[PDB]
């Protein structure tokens, strides 16, 4: 459920990107009249792909990743504790009485 | 632990040090997880040995 | 639409009137992209003759930057102060286009400025014309730009933009394939766990039925 | 994959015999806190919300249709009433009852096999709680119609904050008590000890999900870049705080609550892992192109 | 990298034997390689395992155990003076040079990590080389020196698959 | 009661001036507060305690 | 960043009462222009030193710091002031929200370019879309 919403959005975003690339290719081929206004905005968009490659952003992202990883650890352990308690309760009546 | 401070005994300065919450919490969580894993490793072996009913004679 | 008006007034003009119109255009505030004017047939026709220096000036202000002008000062004609200002702004735009965090040293060396105050005044004057949206830093000496208007594009960089767009499409496709594979793995794992639970339930029900004999 | 009745649509079945057996056995007569779960259909919530907002600041209400499965009240429809009411007080003199039984009789033929399972009321901007006379209303509603629950809606809080202010409440019989505190009386009524709330969850159909997923998304920097895993930081802090008391009560019980506590913790950990996955996919999409 | 497979084959040859005693070259190679990997406990246990006759027959094992004891005591000038005091055979020659330059690199790393201000004489003793070329060299790698006082101040030197596995494991 | 006075006013001035800053010099406080550095330290330690 | 060497026209058409000084060493117009300049500098900057700030606001030196301190504690501009290094911080971003705002800008640019290209040549865009959706 959490993944399919991302998948559809990325699919149609990629379709938009493909349409833009198709128009650029057609303009290069000369099929459409050569417009000197769309290409400049497209060039700016092309120059605006590598967003925020600074070291501070990388440090913050890795901090977030580590925090979420330890969150997952604390929460995997509490569920293996539930499994352990269930196993202990099951075993406390079959092989060893009281 | 009454005073959270350190002594620099060259210029004779008593500095105050504040604890970082993140590092302390991460270290103690990892240590607790390791202790729990060791405890599980021991007790499941104990369960096996109780299953086979081993005692000295 | 100042550029459209200027090119409309430049439709039939030729000779010294054309050069005067060019000089007027190159100093008019608010015009920072010389795209449509250069593509006009007469402007390219002025290549022949003794007025080719003006065509070189237009080519330099369309794609080149300040270092190109200062390296070719001997041949190019002199220009008024507003035209140096426009060239400096275009050079700032070109520098910000490549990297999004401009060190102060690089900008100062490229623009040939003396002190920090003059550079800061020039850059804030450039920002005031809505060309770029940036933040000045004094502690780290690092200009931080966010949005920059695209400059003129020659008929040679279309391959570059096509390549970049193709790379972006390929990345999107790879991400989609990975997403599909991960969701399929999750579904099959859930199904396998459910079948295992069903099998153990069937076994326990069978033994319960057998026990009551 | 629409013809088969999946686990999502299996709740859309009205078994007359099972409901008759449930209503005849009446397991609720012994256990006072017998009912805990309240599942509600989507369209009931939609009609309720649009009726609450259509009346503006004037209180509106209605009867809801549903069934009971064990300890869960499953509500499948909402309904409006032709009443005249002010901001705080309503009457529902004769028009509501002339359009209540008639509506049931009309619905008996279209295909609506459900009956009265409770009523919902809109409290415009003064909390989700049972009023001093509403508690008596549910008193005499439950005394003879045992399968029943009172639903309270706050239109103003929902329209302003952005979260559904919904509350399902059932009251204890007169005489069952288990000086008033100063923390459980502002979010509840002065008779808070005479009623309790029930966990509320919603369900939908497979075609509902299919239509929703194709309705409209956009939502690139609205959903796919919205400071996820961070907007509900206060919610997560509150949850991780109250899991401490939940686990300590479970441990005291050991010295069952533990399964509920583990489910509660699993919900939060799964949610924040989903947030991390979204952040990772964003990073792989945008940041790592054009090195 | 060949040292790892050499250790593996030598250990295998030692494990299987007509009487548990291999050739003296095998013992020498094994002990030298244990010294190279800075694994002192296993080297000492191997030395104690050697029968008295074979170890007394050859002084090569005695010298290599002497340099092993020198490593044990962590006396670096002793390391640099013992390793070049005896003439060694061919079967052990091309491993002790690796031992020497590995210990030199380890000493450089230790000095760069622990010491902040060290007298040039002590640093030269740790390295095992004359003062002058060590001083110029550390000048090139970027360690500021100090004349007159003669002091050295070294400067200290895919995901989504795992996430979906985690979420699948927790969802049960 | 002029010693209890002439003290609340200076404390109020210190509180008002200390709001926007995050690290300052003691003599800068001494200049505007119109009192020696030792008394500035005494007022600051009392306010902190 | 309006400066004092092109504001004489406004000062000329000022009534005597509206222009009369407050007896603080500067005119009221000089008060207003300096406060506006300081507020404007608070937007398109991140952190600035007093030596550089002593050029935007004219000003000798520390009086700019006094004005900056006066601006704060009145609910007008945000940011704390250092005095050991003599550097004032206006406001800083925290990386991830800047990433979200860059996503804002990039995707709005994509959408606007799509709208423009669809409005430019409807036939070609329709052809390309109907071929892609096949």
């Amino acid at each position: 459920e959490h993944l399919i919403a991302q998948h559809s959005a990325i699919k149609m975003l990629h379709s938009r990107v493909k349409l833009i690339l198709e128009y650029v290719k057609a303009s290069e081929a000369g099929e459409v009249p050569f417009n000197h206004e769309i290409l400049r905005e497209a060039y700016a968009l092309c120059h605006c792909l590598p967003v925020l490659s600074t070291d501070k952003f990388k440090t913050d992202f890795y901090d977030q990743c580590n925090d979420v990883g330890l969150m997952a650890y604390l929460g995997t352990i509490t569920k293996t504790c539930n499994t352990m308690n269930q196993f202990v309760n099951k075993f406390n009546v079959l092989y060893d009485r009281q | 632990g009454l005073i959270s401070a350190r002594v620099d005994s060259h210029s004779k300065i008593l500095y105050a040090r504040d604890v970082d919450q993140r590092s302390t919490t991460f270290e103690k969580s990892l240590l607790m997880g390791k202790e729990f894993q060791r405890r599980a490793k021991a007790m499941m072996l104990r369960a096996a040995v109780l299953r086979n009913q081993i005692h000295v004679k | 639409n100042l550029l459209e008006q200027f090119i409309l007034l430049a439709k039939g003009t030729s000779g010294s009137a054309l050069t005067a119109l060019i000089s007027q255009v190159l100093e008019a505030p608010g015009v920072y992209v010389f795209g449509e004017l250069l593509e006009l047939a007469n402007v390219q026709e002025l290549a022949e003759g003794a007025n080719a220096a003006y065509l070189q000036l237009l080519n330099l202000f369309a794609y080149g930057t300040y270092p190109d002008y200062i390296a070719n000062k001997e041949s190019l004609p002199e220009l008024s102060t507003a035209q140096q200002n426009k060239l400096k702004h275009l050079t700032i735009v070109s520098l910000a286009s490549r990297m999004k965090c401009i060190p102060y040293s690089v900008l100062l060396k490229d623009l040939e400025m003396r002190n920090l105050r003059e550079l800061e005044d020039l850059i804030i004057e450039a920002v005031y014309t809505d060309i770029i949206q940036g933040k000045l830093d004094q502690r780290n000496q690092l200009l931080e730009v966010d949005f920059c208007i695209g400059r003129d594009i020659r008929k040679k960089d279309i391959n570059n933009i096509v390549k970049t767009l193709h790379e972006w499409c390929d990345g999107c496709e790879a991400v989609l394939l990975g997403i599909e594979q991960q969701v399929l793995r999750a579904n099959q794992y859930k199904e396998n766990h459910n079948r295992t639970q069903q099998q153990v339930e069937a076994e326990v029900t069978n033994i319960k039925k057998t026990l009551k004999a | 994959n629409m013809q088969e009745a999946q686990s999502i649509d299996e709740i859309y079945k009205y078994d007359k015999k099972q409901q008759q057996e449930i209503l005849a056995a009446k397991p609720w007569t012994k256990d006072h806190h017998y009912f805990k779960y309240c599942k509600i259909s989507a369209l009931a919530l939609l009609k309720m919300v649009m009726h609450a907002r259509s009346g503006g600041n004037l209180a509106v209400m209605g009867l809801m249709l549903g069934k009971v499965d064990g300890e869960t009240m499953i509500i499948m429809d909402s309904f409006a009433l032709p009443v005249e009411g002010t901001e705080t007080r309503v009457n529902a003199q004769a028009a509501a009852y002339e359009y209540m039984a008639a509506y049931i009789e009309n619905a008996k033929q279209v295909g609506r096999l459900e009956n009265a399972i409770g009523w919902y009321h809109s409290h415009p901007g003064y909390g989700c709680w049972l009023s001093g006379i509403n508690v008596s209303t549910q008193m005499l509603n439950q005394q003879f119609q045992e399968p029943f629950v009172a639903v309270v809606i706050d239109p103003t809080r929902t329209i302003s904050a952005g979260k559904v202010n919904l509350g399902a409440f059932r009251t204890y019989p007169k005489g069952y008590k288990p000086t008033i505190p100063l923390n459980k009386i502002e979010d509840f009524g002065v008779h808070c000890k005479q009623y309790y709330a029930l966990e509320v969850s919603y369900f939908k159909s497979s075609l509902d999900r299919k239509l929703l997923e194709l309705l409209w998304n956009k939502y690139w920097v609205n959903t796919l870049s919205s400071s996820s895993l961070l907007t509900n930081a206060d919610y997560t802090t509150g949850q991780v705080f109250d899991l401490s008391e939940k686990l300590e009560q479970s441990e005291a019980q050991l010295g069952d609550k533990l399964a509920k506590a583990t489910r509660d913790s699993c919900k939060t950990t799964i949610e924040a892992i989903h947030g991390l996955m979204s952040q990772v996919i964003k990073d792989k999409l945008f940041n790592q192109i054009n090195i | 990298f060949s040292f790892k497979k050499l250790l593996d084959q030598c250990e295998n040859q030692e494990l299987e034997a007509p009487g548990g005693i291999a050739t003296p070259p095998v013992y020498g190679q094994l002990l030298a390689l244990y010294l190279l990997h800075n694994d002192m406990n296993n080297a000492r246990y191997l030395w104690k395992r050697i029968p008295p006759a074979i170890k007394s027959a050859n002084s090569e094992l005695g010298g290599i155990w002497s340099v092993g004891q020198r490593i044990w005591q962590r006396d670096f000038p002793g390391i640099y003076t013992t390793i070049n005091a005896h003439q060694w055979s061919e079967t052990v020659q091309p491993i002790m040079e690796a031992l020497r330059d590995a210990t030199r690199r380890r000493a450089f790393a230790l000095v760069s990590q622990a010491y902040t201000s060290i007298i040039a004489d002590d640093f030269a003793a740790f390295v095992g080389l004359p003062v002058e070329e060590a001083v110029k060299g550390i000048l090139e790698q970027g360690w500021q020196a100090d004349s007159t006082t003669r002091m050295v101040l070294p400067r200290k030197p895919q995901q989504l698959a795992r996430l979906t596995d985690y979420v699948a494991f927790l969802e049960n | 009661h002029i010693e209890e006075l002439l003290r609340n006013i200076r404390t109020q001035v210190l509180i008002k001036l200390i709001k926007p800053y995050t690290r300052i010099h003691i003599p800068f406080i001494s200049k505007e507060l119109n009192i020696d550095v030792a008394d500035v330290e005494s007022l600051l330690v009392q306010c902190i305690l | 960043i309006i400066r004092g060497n092109q504001l004489q026209e406004f000062a000329a058409m000022l009534m005597p009462h509206q222009k009369a000084t407050t007896a603080d060493g500067s005119s009221i117009l000089d008060r207003a222009v300096i406060e506006h300049n300081l507020l404007s500098a608070s937007k398109l900057y991140n952190n600035i030193t007093f030596e550089e700030l002593g050029a935007l606001l004219e000003i000798p030196a520390a009086k700019a710091e006094k004005i900056a301190s006066q601006m704060i504690t009145e609910g007008r501009m945000n940011g704390f002031i250092d005095q050991i290094d003599g550097i004032v911080h206006f406001e800083t971003r925290e990386a991830l929200p800047t990433w979200d705002k860059q996503i804002q800008s990039l995707c709005f640019q994509v959408n606007n370019l799509l709208e423009k290209i669809s409005q430019t040549a409807p036939e070609w865009t329709a052809q390309a879309m109907e071929a892609q959706m096949a």
